[PDB]
């Protein structure tokens, strides 16, 4: 089956997921057709009461995961970094970068009121944020942004999909 | 005594007055701050650290606001302390809306990508001493930065 | 659904797998049923031509795998440029050896927290690491070490050229 082929791959990738585009260059089908199967699949799982899986699309990739219910169970067994929550400091520091992006360490500290050195590291250690641009000042500052992992961690595909200040 | 910085504390005091954002309750709030700054430091003066440097910014405000109307600085060095507290709130909140949107994502679990191994497959030397370094270094960070 | 419950666990365990006596413990069910349950769960995949996975047992460890009728489609994926280079895990593993060798599988797992026999598997295929004895403990587990080729590949000529590290 094509459903079987998708699942197979999607399974092998696991947490890393796969992109519709790359799924076509492997099955030899039109990117528009995968979309269709991928829906039939996620639906096959939905109905099946004996299935624990679910299709999910974050950071523009489709990933094979577990239906939300089993979280209570698995929470004991897994505890992989993506399911671990974050410290209020990192959470807030992350927010600032997320939006005021690209930004600098001092700018964050300014906005945040205190030193962010500790958060920048933790967040960077988790591949959530990464340093991209550079700054033209009497100090050669570094600019911080967000990685693709940030989308995934947030469960969205595009940055714009973030809540909005209302 | 466990608040995420000075700006965080202001948002607590400024809060009390409900109503709109500021609405001239400054001169008042400022006092309350030093209150916790001096009374709490009467016995336990250990976690001052940054808050201290804030006490300073206030002094000037209380002071320079006394002098009459001579681009006024007695004011700008006030309206700015407001903007700081406002923008902080905005993120203190946007911060919560992330720890919330994250939770949903965390309800889903997956498997480590199966490391396939094939005969013909040949090695690409696209990795270097730098890579291998940050690599082991990271794993060190992640876990160590936790309890 | 208990079949669903088992599958989620079997799924997240990844490669190393899971124990019947352990499934029972987590799900609060006599090992007797978990046992029969895995029997049926295995046939469900077998019966359906749309499921790409069949369940297997390796020395008491139950783990999920893809049905052989997909070996070709997967082999291709493993040729896309991306996968032609060490994964995020294979590198993590490779480094841990480089700096802590001699080290055992169990010990490497304990640093990445997650099982990683599969990464160790690829590094041995690329002659980056090799077995070099067995730790003199109960069970006498294998000791892993980087190889001669490792140096080459890394563009180095002695393990001492590796960036120092002291925390």
């Amino acid at each position: 089956s094509t459903l079987a082929k998708i699942e197979a791959l999607l399974f092998v990738a696991g947490e890393d997921g796969i992109r519709v585009r790359q799924l076509a260059e492997l099955l030899s089908l039109p990117p528009t057709g995968i979309q269709q199967s991928l829906g039939k699949l996620a639906q096959k799982y939905e109905k099946d009461p004996d299935s624990s899986l679910a299709l999910i699309e974050t950071s523009g990739a489709y990933r094979l995961v577990t239906k939300p219910q089993f979280a209570e169970i698995l929470k004991e067994y897994s505890k992989a970094p993506i399911n671990q929550s974050l410290s209020r400091a990192a959470l807030e520091t992350l927010s600032i970068i997320a939006y005021k992006q690209p930004i600098t360490r001092i700018e964050i500290d300014a906005i945040r009121g205190v030193n962010s050195s500790g958060a920048l590291a933790k967040l960077q250690a988790f591949d959530l944020i990464k340093e991209d641009g550079k700054k033209e000042v009497l100090g050669r500052p570094n600019l911080y942004v967000t990685t693709d992992y940030f989308l995934d961690y947030m469960g969205i595909n595009h940055l714009e999909e973030l809540p909005v200040i209302d | 005594k466990d608040f995420e910085g000075p700006l965080d504390l202001l948002l607590h005091l400024v809060s009390k007055y409900q109503m709109d954002i500021y609405d001239v309750p400054i001169t008042e709030v400022i006092e309350q701050y030093l209150a916790y700054v001096s009374t709490l430091q009467a016995m336990r003066l250990e976690v001052t650290g940054e808050y201290m440097v804030m006490a300073s910014q206030l002094m000037l405000i209380k002071s320079r606001k006394l002098l009459p109307k001579v681009t006024d600085l007695g004011d700008d060095l006030e309206q700015d302390l407001l903007s700081q507290i406002e923008e902080y709130r905005k993120f203190k909140l946007l911060g919560e809306h992330l720890e919330a949107k994250h939770q949903e994502r965390a309800q889903y679990y997956s498997k480590a990508p199966t490391e396939l191994i094939y005969e013909d497959a040949e090695l690409v030397h696209d990795k270097t001493t730098i890579d291998l370094f940050l690599a082991f270094s990271n794993i060190l960070a992640k876990k160590k930065e936790e309890f």
